[PDB]
């Protein structure tokens, strides 16, 4: 089992990118106030083979400027989880 | 704040009954962050709905929910018995996240009169010098009732309080106890006590008493 | 999934208290903790919400610097700080938890009386039955006690059927009273015994007592 590296980047789009991770199966969605977002509401990469026998995947969603503190990505893998804000 | 305004306030509905109830909101709000909360009598909120329309776990197919916008609904599409409670809608579109003021939902059922009991002060409690007489109308409807406190054939006046049950989940009925209180003085000083009902279940009014000192 | 709340309080006024919160049947850190003020015969008000991952709390503005939320890993709990106490803290407060929507799970409540009043046990009072269609009644008294709340069961919890704890009263006393009362078959008055049993978590009093029918 290999962790993912977890990265949110802001553009207003927040995306949350899980990199490098063993096995392919793995959980990650965006929340507002801790409630999860509906699968609908994100925009989903898939879950892609990235040549060093690892995965990598991504969710993004569309926020409203100021909102960013009410936004954050929640990962599970392999039995662990992490839970990361919008970087500021 | 964003207000949440439910309609109607409190309503009865027939047994079988299709009930609507409505959430109307002061400003437009995703559906994604509107959600409906169920809080039955003496007991903690529960989830019902969330996203508008989605049952939570444990909710039966009776229960549904529609909107957009600023309006909002829950419907039951077959009123039961177990479903009297206070219904709360609840958005999270915006900081602060509110709640409606609540709809409180009842359910009609046939009249039933109540049945009358009442009870003298224990020995117990007269030792330090007070007397509680107590007259308990038992699994009436509907709520509406009028209980008459009569000491020695004397109308008493501002020396009783009353305290009612939330409607019963399973026989749809209400309790109601009325408690007289009195100096044990004034208690030993009277004999006929006598607590006289009047519900639309009875044809005449009920007077359940008793004599202070006789078997 | 399990949100226990500590229990009942009662608190002066002007001092602080603190609440708490045990989450159990998922991972603590996985999903936010929300508090909800109820106060009596009131709807619901959000207080604020933990994110107890990285420990960032947002509080309603109506509750900056009367509100602080914490977490212990140890206790798997979130905790309340409620300073500066009033009556109008008193209340019913609830844990929760998001997920789907904002308040998924809740937990059983926690009564907060504010008053200067001193803690009083109940006095439990037989209400005895005597000569309603084959039917008789029968209770006990729960008077003079504070703050709220109190418990009541019947043998123990073995009678439920037909048991009607009726919502307390507060006299001019400043004591809280209520009744339960049970209806039973008369014939089985001569058979079998009824003991309420009372509980008063705030002065830590537990009553147990026997009601037996009028003799003469």
């Amino acid at each position: 089992t290999v962790p993912p590296m977890v990265n949110v980047t802001r553009s207003i789009t927040v995306t949350c990118r899980a990199s490098s991770f063993y096995p392919r199966n793995i959980i990650l969605t965006w929340r507002q106030d801790g409630v999860s977002l509906s699968h609908d509401t994100q925009q989903w990469g898939d879950v892609l083979p990235d040549g060093n026998g690892t995965y990598q995947t991504w969710v993004a969603t569309r926020i409203c400027r100021g909102e960013e503190q009410r936004f954050t990505c929640y990962m599970e893998h392999s039995g662990n989880h992490s839970t990361h804000p919008v970087p500021s | 704040e964003i207000i949440l305004t439910q309609s109607p306030t409190t309503m009865a509905a027939s047994p079988g009954e299709k009930i609507t109830i409505t959430c109307s909101a002061s400003s437009s709000i995703s559906s994604h962050y509107l959600h409906w909360y169920q809080q039955k009598s003496g007991f903690s909120p529960k989830l019902l709905i969330y996203r508008t329309s989605n049952l939570a776990s444990g909710v039966p197919a009776r229960f549904s929910g529609s909107g957009s916008g600023t309006s909002y609904s829950l419907t039951i599409g077959t009123m039961e018995a177990e479903d009297v409670a206070t219904y709360y809608c609840q958005q999270g579109s915006s900081l602060p996240l509110t709640f409606g003021a609540g709809t409180k939902l009842e359910i009609k059922r046939t009249v039933a009169a109540p049945s009358v009991f009442i009870f003298p002060p224990s020995d117990e409690q007269l030792k330090s010098g007070t007397a509680s007489v107590v007259c308990l109308l038992n699994n009436f409807y509907p709520r509406e009732a009028k209980v008459q406190w009569k000491v020695d054939n004397a109308l008493q006046s501002g020396n009783s309080q009353e305290s009612v049950t939330e409607q019963d989940s399973k026989d749809s009925t209400y309790s109601l106890s009325s408690t007289l209180t009195l100096s044990k003085a004034d208690y030993e000083k009277h004999k006929v006590y006598a607590c006289e009902v009047t519900h639309q279940g009875l044809s005449s009014p009920v007077t359940k008493s008793f004599n202070r000192g006789e078997c | 999934i399990q949100l226990q709340q500590s229990g009942p309080e009662l608190v002066k006024p002007g001092a602080s208290v603190k609440v708490s919160c045990k989450a159990s049947g998922y991972a603590f850190t996985s999903q936010n903790i929300y508090w909800v003020k109820q106060s009596h015969g009131k709807s619901l008000e959000w207080i604020g919400y933990i994110e107890p991952y990285n420990v960032v709390p947002m509080y309603n503005p109506k509750f900056k610097g009367k509100a602080t939320l914490t977490v212990d890993k140890s206790s798997s709990s979130a905790y309340i700080h409620l300073n500066s106490l009033t009556s109008e803290d008193s209340a019913i407060y609830y844990c929760a938890r998001s997920g789907s929507s904002n308040f998924d799970y809740w937990g059983q409540g926690t009564t907060l009386t504010v008053s200067s009043a001193s803690t009083k046990g109940p006095s439990v009072f037989p209400l005895a039955p005597s000569s309603s269609g084959g039917t008789a009644a029968l209770g006990c008294l729960v008077k003079d006690y504070f703050p709220e709340p109190v418990t009541v069961s019947w043998n123990s919890g073995a009678l439920t059927s037909g048991v009607h704890t009726f919502p307390a009263v507060l006299q001019s006393s400043g004591l809280y009273s209520l009744s339960s009362v049970v209806t039973v078959p008369s014939s089985s008055l001569g058979t079998q015994t009824y003991i309420c049993n009372v509980n008063h978590k705030p002065s830590n009093t537990k009553v147990d007592k026997k009601v037996e029918p009028k003799s003469c």
